[PDB]
């Protein structure tokens, strides 16, 4: 798993790899059904459902 | 004019710092540091190395009983044994049997390997701060090496940069560092002259040339048997030759924030923590007045493609009307979005594109171009891939980021029943105005 901060992984003697997450893919819309909330599970989850 | 600013402490990420000045053509710069180096102090506590147990050939006194001589040796260990009986070429080395005694003595030294191979327990405290940076300065790629104190500044091409002092007092080390030849370890060593048995630092030296040696190994002799003409001893366990196997992991692979560890001298590389203040002094020989600057007007901005990723997130196109042919710069007036291309060529009545990135989907912003403010708006889309191997810190936005018309949605939600409880207060007080006269 990758944190919002980022990962770094070394394999063998070879050169390290860096990794970072995007705003991942998807989940609802700017839609006619209200539904921005699953964009939340896109956009930095597990907090802020405390806010709703 | 001069200018004091703050950039976030990270590598490979440029930053557009504006220089606006009254009555003059503005000038933008871009910061991009390649290595910020934390260099700790150096104070050697003690070297350590692999020891060497030396015994000489053992003394034999038959028809006699030998005895030791006390001597300040590194782990002097002596013993006389009775009842022994050696064997060699011609049987017993001696003639009689029950009186043959053997004197034995053992001591320890350093090795020959301590000249070129050693570990060192080391005392290191709060660091300096060195840095190397690159600026594009009117199309001029300029490197700079500078220390982040406050007076090791730099003059390049009529440009005064001073960096530091670092706000981040955090360090990737402790007060106790052991180092060996390609790595360091944030370890807790035993002090000098109190080395444990069976531990690196059982033998100790202050320099690589200190003949005075501390030892704690217990080379305890044992009893040799009949014919076994030799010296039997309790083996001292090494420090190194299992401490090489009980390394754990170096600080190269457990440092926080991706801090690299170099050597000779040992230093932390790219410790991305916090932020750096940077001051720039550039005098007025380099500026231009606005009468010589091509000023533009009549801008129409639109964003035909925006994708809120960490990459070049979107391309907007803005129509301008230039007064004459020339060069001038662009910059955001909000810290959310950022703009890659610093300055741009303009000629007349034309348009130009610009690449930008952000995090917030409802991209509502303003761009300062060429001493002129322009307003823009769009709604973006999430990117369609999950991972990447490069960040860009426009995304670092709080909880007062800008949502969509979801703002208008939640504005619609907070309808409120204060009006109905207000008419409740009014109906109870019109009960109470039967007699609510002089309270
Ligand atoms: C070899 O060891 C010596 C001993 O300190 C050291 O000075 C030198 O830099 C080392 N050379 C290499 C190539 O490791
Ligand atoms: C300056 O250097 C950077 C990286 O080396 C490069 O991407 C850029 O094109 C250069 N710009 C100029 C004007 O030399």
């Amino acid at each position: 798993t990758v944190p919002t901060e980022g990962l770094e992984v070394t394999w063998g003697n070879n050169e390290p790899y860096k990794y970072w997450p995007q705003m991942s893919t998807n989940g609802t819309a700017h839609g006619h059904p209200h539904e921005i909330i699953l964009y939340y599970y896109e956009l930095y989850p597990t907090m802020t459902v405390v806010i709703v | 004019y001069e200018h004091v600013t703050v950039i976030p402490n990270t590598v490979g990420v440029p930053y557009k710092t504006l220089v606006n000045r009254p009555g003059y053509s503005p000038m933008v710069l871009e910061m991009e540091l390649q290595s910020v180096t934390l260099e700790p102090t150096l104070s050697l506590d003690y070297i350590t190395c692999e020891y060497k147990t030396v015994i000489p050939s053992p003394y034999v006194k038959c028809c006699g009983t030998a005895e030791c001589k006390d001597k300040s040796l590194p782990d002097y260990s002596c013993k006389v044994f009775t009842g022994v009986y050696p064997f060699m070429w011609g049987g017993a080395y001696c003639f009689c049997d029950a009186e043959n005694t053997q004197l034995s003595e053992a001591h320890v030294e350093k090795s020959e390997s301590c000249k070129t191979e050693f570990a060192s327990a080391y005392r290191a405290h709060t660091a300096s701060a060195s840095a190397k940076l690159r600026v594009l300065y009117q199309g001029n790629n300029i490197t700079v090496a500078a220390y982040a104190n406050g007076d090791h500044a730099v003059t390049v091409k009529d440009a005064k940069f001073v960096v530091g002092p670092m706000s981040s007092a955090w360090t990737p080390f402790d007060n106790k560092i052991v180092v060996y030849k390609g790595d360091v370890y944030n370890m807790d060593y035993p002090p000098f002259g109190a080395g444990r048995p069976g531990q690196f630092g059982d033998i100790q030296s202050r320099t690589p040339e200190s003949k005075d040696v501390y030892a704690n190994t217990q080379l305890v002799l044992q009893r040799p048997a009949a014919g076994t003409v030799h010296v039997p001893y309790s083996q001292a366990p090494s420090g190194f030759k299992y401490w090489l196997k009980e390394r754990g992991a170096s600080l190269q692979h457990t440092a926080p924030f991706g801090c690299q560890i170099a050597t000779n001298p040992v230093r932390a590389v790219n410790c991305a923590v916090g932020n750096i203040p940077i001051s720039i002094d550039i005098p007025d020989a380099a500026f231009t007045r606005v009468v010589d600057a091509p000023s533009v007007t009549d801008m129409s901005c639109e964003v035909p493609a925006c994708t809120h990723s960490s990459d070049f997130g979107g391309v907007a196109i803005i129509k301008y009307t230039a007064s004459k042919k020339g060069k001038c710069a662009v910059h955001s007036m909000t810290n959310a979005v950022t703009i890659r291309e610093a300055d741009v060529e303009v000629e007349g009545n034309s348009q130009l594109q610009i690449s930008f990135s952000t995090a917030l989907a409802s991209a509502e912003f303003r761009v300062q171009v060429c001493s002129t403010q322009v307003h823009c708006a769009a709604a973006c889309h999430p990117p369609k891939d999950h991972i990447v191997n490069y960040p860009a810190s426009h995304t670092t936005l709080g909880v007062q980021d800008i949502s969509t018309t979801a703002m208008s949605w939640v504005q619609k939600i907070t309808g409120g029943v204060g009006l109905i409880v207000a008419v409740a207060a009014l109906i109870l007080i019109v009960v109470l105005c039967v007699s609510f006269s002089r309270h």
